[PDB]
């Protein structure tokens, strides 16, 4: 799984000025590369926002 | 399509390509929590008489 600063964006242009941006982004992390979990695999701190604007 | 349909599709497209409006949505989640436990209790033990 690719967890880091991700921007996935498909822009679409209004003939004149204003951009339609389909954004799926997040800032995510595996906590500490020397720390475990109460579960079973790695966990991730994510800040995500997927929207069209 | 036929030039008749081209002009009809041209109105459909023009209506369907309208600048879709944007919405800023703020949610506000407020929670407040507390409570009071109290444990007071008195025990008397007497060798001669008895204990509680």
């Amino acid at each position: 799984k690719t967890v880091g600063t991700k921007l996935v964006l498909t822009p679409q242009i209004n003939e004149g000025d204003s951009v339609l941006l389909t954004i799926e982004q997040e800032v995510s992390s595996v906590g500490k590369q020397a720390t475990g979990t109460d579960g079973l695999g790695p966990t991730f701190d994510t800040r995500t926002v997927k929207n069209a604007v | 399509a036929q030039p008749d349909v081209m002009a009809e599709l041209e109105q459909v497209v023009a209506k369907l390509d309208i600048r879709r409006a944007q919405v800023l949505v703020e949610a506000i989640i407020v929670e407040i929590a507390d409570g009071d436990g109290l444990n007071l209790g008195v025990q008397w033990a007497n060798t001669n008489g008895g204990g509680t």
